[PDB]
């Protein structure tokens, strides 16, 4: 199986998430488009600069890079360190924040910052796309953002290598190796899945099953994973995701 | 050619131009006001005239006024409620740009009569663009009329009076001195309906022209 | 001829990118009224009387970039003239 | 009641977890790097087959970094001075193990790279010793993870 | 559907020597038929075309001499067309001379 | 403030219809299989990215930390 | 997690570049502010196209190359084949 | 209640963030350039290829700035004395990672550019092995940012 | 309330800021200077144009000098016991950054004049490689200007 057709789309996406910006993506798409519009002139022209030749030969690679770079710049909500405002930041109502037992808070605020609390009963709501721009100006953005970025990267890696392990089965099917299936692909893929698919569904389960009503003494993903890996099951100290999970 | 001008096909374009500018000149240029009075138990804290003004883009969520706090003679800020620019601004910009397209079509009928008759191409693109703009107007005008109705229910003084704890205090009773007026917006939406009807009729006549 | 495109194509492209950037930032200074979420920096020390002075300041701030926009426009025009010296 | 100055343990612990492992990493790309340079000088056809020890150095970097970030995100100011000390010990153990793995992988990668070109039968044994270096790194990682949740 | 390498089969061409010259000419024009050597234990001299290659190479070196003379003369040297038809008679030796 | 089912259904139908209607429209050319694999891969990858992003943004655990000047500005600005 | 790593690296680099270069070009002064902002943004543009587009972009391409070569091709892209060289006079240009 | 001059661990962290990195990138350029002076003796056409490892050596210095400037901006006086420790750890971590990357880049770019001055095929392996040095520097910056933000 | 013996943190900062850079500049002039002394024999025509790395080590020392003079300009006895520590960090940082930059510049410029003498084509490439070390020294300047003004 030729991996090139799959790379044609995988590789732009991975370079985009590795270059996750809107404006820069635009600039280097402009560069690639300048290569493509000047195709005929450059073709009939000597260019001893081998770097130029090597980048030009894969110019359509650069176009794909930049298209996916623009798309990820949009989803990440970043453009020269600035978020895009569709004015859909409908989560935290500020006059209602004053209504929420914050009376003359500005008097203290002249020297402090007064982080907004979770579940005041009056907040809630997502952003239309990507991250809310309120986090683009927040100080807790470092704690908020980097965590699900980590978990996201794990997810994407798992799906990619799943795809590779399926390609190995396709090779086995073509070349008639029943030994490479019974003792090969099937056992190893179930080996991988029985850990990482469980990790994925646990991640999503917590993401959609625990809210800020349970923030105090909430579970922890890594602690539960360590409990699994070490066969340690303390009675208390870690809120249990669901009964019978042990 | 004066015959082409005398044809109703372009005269309706002229009518559309005029009544479209008349529509969106008053859709997003109306202003009004409403005044409030506070009957405080302490006469020193009481008020009689509290001016509040509203105008396009009609972002009530970003408008505020100061009224007595009913506590030691202080005051407090009162932010109105409602993001009605999300429809008003969109509809106004929509009307502006499609009216510019109407000017373009009138120009096509005026000078480029030769290319207009050339292979019947002018009628094709004009009809298609006009139908697209008519559907867009239907959506935008319906949304903006619903937003106008939302503004109308939002202008009731008793709602803001009952929402305010200081007005709910005994002996502190805030009555609206002057109620708001929104007749110009009614005229504006009537103009919008007239524009829609005119363009539908012109679509019929243009389809007759094509065949 | 004089000031050939081999040394002025960079001028052309940078002038174009600069003018697009500048009008984008200017419309975000003026029409958006320089929303502090998208543009935190400002220079004000006393604003307890209301946000009116900052609203006035938005006008001067949006003016500050159209000057550079005109400078880039004339630079691009003269660079294109140099390129046309062929 | 918690004694102050407790976090000297954990804050240094994450760092030390990655410090000696970073030194081992710089060592692992070093000597095998030169050996691979020489053996692609003499014959370019086995250039792709000679990259495994570099991947092993990357894996030792993983061994250091996972414990480093695990110690980092397991931090606070009001610690009971027990877990923080345990994080320090775990960091020292994992870092020193990663450094040992770096030394072994660099030296053996160079030796086996210069060997396989002459006698192809040495390549498999080279790979085996690379596995052994990875097992050393994993030993260190095991004790680190035990100390991270004790 | 799973894309893999195009099918490859190899094919033995058996044909007269003169017709082999003409067919190799046509395949040189075409350019889709890798030729595998079947007698790798034979040097250039035993393949009996070594003299042809030597004559062509001496010609080519003299051609580079004339080329550098032309460069000293600054001729535009267009080299536009009439090149790829490549006729194949034996009188080319006379033209070489 | 925004129903989640709305963007859910919108982008499910969008990316799904693209990915599923791809193969039943491409002509039988030299690279039909290649281009259908291309569009399906692009669709699934972009789709999954947006899903994980929005679901991370769902169900917060803590608010954003803001300056007091920011409190003033957002007070006078809107919500 | 190199994904996470380089994403954070770019985000923080862009934020620093904003906080140091284009931030200082904004001032209460009307005309002198814009005149300084001209050259400040000239330097901004030069450095932006330098550090992030060229070097970080190359590093990103390179990390993705390594990822596809090791993390993906090791499982299924086993063994190798002989590079076919269909004979053809490619020296028409040469 | 905060002890005296409490910020000084974090200020020494801002120092250590670029101190050891300035040592490292300096090392990397130090041997690479002396290599290049010899490479271009017999193949001057590779003066362009000579620049490849050095532009990438600059990234160590970039990383030295990354946290150093960040903390030169985010520093203050009223510090609880624990974030100060975190910043010290981050700074020394990224700095010694700069040393590691500098060491590896210098020696490996040196050897690989010799082996490219002889065999052009070695270039691909040169770049490939070069990858892991910046991976290491990246790991350093990862832990440094975590500690600078935790 | 300011503790006694506070200003030395700034004063010793300004002291180190140029002194360590001066050690670097001493190496910078030493090595490349000796190399040019050797290479006058075969190509006397390159004597004047080989001055480049020496001038550049000059600017490396100017970095530390600028920081040292700046701290002296901001020096005061009534320090808050935090600004002097920032001056300390800035001076230490820039000084040793100049140290490393000057050493690397000296040896690389020495090898570069060897290379340019044996082959004139190296004159531009070696210049660029030297610019890299100057940029590293400039980063050492940069952080120290941020901190000593903070």
């Amino acid at each position: 199986i030729n991996p090139a057709p799959y790379t044609v789309i995988t590789f732009p996406f991975l370079f985009a998430v590795m270059f996750g910006d809107f404006g820069h993506g635009i600039l280097m798409t402009l560069f690639a488009v300048w290569m493509v519009l000047r195709e005929s002139r450059i073709l009939s022209q000597k260019h001893e600069n081998e770097m130029f030749s090597m980048v030009f030969s894969g110019r359509y690679i650069i176009l794909l890079m930049g298209l996916f770079s623009i798309y990820t710049g949009l989803i990440y909500n970043d453009c020269f360190s600035k978020s895009l405002n569709i004015f859909g930041s409908s989560w935290s109502v500020r006059p209602m924040f004053t209504q929420g037992n914050w009376t003359e808070e500005t008097l203290l605020g002249s020297s402090v910052l007064q982080l907004n609390p979770a579940i005041p009963g009056v907040f809630g709501g997502p952003y239309p796309f990507g991250i809310d721009p309120i986090w683009n100006i927040a100080t807790n953005k470092l704690t908020f953002l980097n965590s699900f970025k980590m978990k996201m990267s794990v997810i994407l890696g798992i799906i990619h290598m799943l795809f590779g392990v399926s390609l190995s089965l396709f090779n086995h099917i073509y070349f008639k190796k029943p030994l490479n299936i019974y003792f090969g692909f099937i056992p190893e893929i179930i080996f991988m899945s029985s850990l990482f698919g469980y990790l994925v569904i646990l991640i999503f389960y917590k993401w959609t099953a625990y809210d800020a009503h349970s923030s105090r003494n909430a579970p922890s993903l890594l602690i539960h994973f360590i409990n699994m890996f070490l066969f340690s099951y303390p009675e208390s100290g870690n809120a249990m995701l669901y009964s019978g999970q042990k | 050619q004066f015959r082409v001008v005398k044809e109703p096909l372009g005269f309706v374009k002229v009518l559309q131009w005029v009544f479209a500018i008349f529509a969106f000149a008053t859709c997003g240029s109306y202003t009004g006001e409403l005044r409030l009075s506070v009957e405080c138990a302490n006469k020193t804290e009481s008020a009689l005239n509290i001016e509040v003004e509203f105008e396009y883009p009609f972002r009530l969520h970003q408008v505020y006024f100061d009224a007595p706090s009913c506590v030691k003679g202080g005051t407090t800020k009162i932010f109105l409620v409602g993001d009605y620019s999300s429809s008003a601004e969109f509809f106004v910009t929509v009307a502006v740009f499609a009216f510019l397209y109407s000017m373009g079509a009138l120009a096509t009928y005026i000078f480029l009569q030769n290319k207009y008759r050339e292979n019947n191409k002018g009628p094709m693109m004009d009809f298609l663009a006009t139908a697209v703009f008519a559907f867009m107007w239907l959506v935008s005008s319906s949304a903006w009329a619903k937003g106008l109705s939302d503004v109308k229910m939002a202008t009731d003084p008793e709602n803001i009076i009952k929402e305010m704890p200081m007005c709910r205090q005994t002996g502190n009773t805030c009555k609206e001195l002057r109620d708001p007026v929104t007749s110009g917006l009614n005229t504006s939406v009537v103009f919008g309906f007239l524009n829609l009807v005119l363009w539908v009729g012109n679509l019929w006549f243009v389809f007759k022209e094509t065949g | 001829l004089c000031c050939g495109p081999k040394l002025a194509a960079c001028g052309i492209v940078l002038s174009a990118w600069g003018v697009i950037m500048l009008i984008m930032l200017g419309i975000f200074f003026n029409v958006h009224s320089a929303v502090l979420i998208e543009d935190v920096p400002f220079t004000e020390k006393d604003f307890e009387n209301g946000p009116q002075n900052i609203y006035n300041l938005y006008e001067q701030v949006s003016y500050n970039c159209f000057i550079a926009a005109g400078l880039y426009l004339l630079l691009g025009g003269f660079s294109f003239c140099q390129v046309r010296l062929n | 009641n918690n004694p102050e100055y407790s976090s000297f343990f954990g804050v240094m612990g994450a760092s030390s977890a990655m410090v000696f492992s970073a030194m081992g990493a710089a060592y692992g790309t070093a000597k095998s790097g030169t050996g691979i340079a020489a053996m692609s000088v003499m014959r370019p056809e086995l250039i792709m087959k000679s990259i495994i020890p570099v991947v092993m150095a990357g894996i030792i970097a993983i061994y250091g970094l996972v414990v480093a970030v695990l110690i980092a995100n397991s931090l606070t100011d009001g610690i009971t001075l027990y877990r923080s000390f345990l994080q320090l010990g775990a960091g020292l153990s994992v870092g020193l193990s990663g450094l040992a793995a770096g030394f072994a992988i660099g030296i053996v990668g160079d030796a086996g790279v210069r060997g396989t070109a002459q006698q192809p039968r040495l390549f498999v044994g080279m790979i085996l010793i690379l596995i052994f270096a990875e097992v050393l790194g994993l030993y260190g990682l095991i004790v680190a993870l035990i100390l991270s949740t004790k | 559907e799973l894309f893999r390498s195009e099918e490859m089969t190899l094919a033995q061409l058996f044909l007269q020597s003169e017709a082999a010259y003409c067919c190799v000419s046509e395949l040189g024009e075409l350019g889709k038929v890798q030729f595998r050597d079947l007698n790798p234990d034979v040097n250039v001299f035993q393949r009996k075309f070594v003299n042809e290659v030597r004559r062509c190479e001496e010609m080519d070196r003299k051609l580079r001499f004339v080329e550098k003379e032309i460069r000293k003369a600054n001729i535009p040297i267009m080299d536009t067309g009439e090149n790829p038809e490549v006729p194949f008679p034996r009188d080319m030796i006379d033209l070489e001379a | 403030a925004h129903s989640f089912a709305l963007p859910v259904i919108i982008f499910t139908t969008f990316w799904g219809l693209i990915g599923i209607a791809g193969p039943w429209f491409v002509p039988k050319g030299p690279n039909r299989g290649v281009i259908i694999t291309m569009l399906v891969a692009t669709a699934v990858c972009c789709y999954l990215f947006w899903l994980i992003a929005i679901l991370a943004q769902l169900n917060p655990l803590f608010g954003p930390q803001l300056k007091n000047e920011t409190i003033w500005y957002v007070r006078f600005l809107w919500e | 997690l190199r994904l996470w790593a380089l994403s954070l690296a770019h985000a923080q680099l862009s934020e620093v570049l904003w906080t140091m270069v284009i931030h200082i070009g904004l001032h209460v002064r009307s005309l002198a502010g814009g005149l300084g902002l001209f050259f400040i943004f000239a330097a901004f543009a030069t450095l932006t196209v330098a550090i992030l587009l060229i070097m970080e972009g190359l590093s990103a391409f390179l990390h993705a190359l390594r990822l596809h070569w090791v993390e993906f091709q090791n499982k299924f892209y086993t063994g190798t084949g002989f590079k076919f060289l269909p004979f053809s006079f490619e020296h028409i240009r040469e």
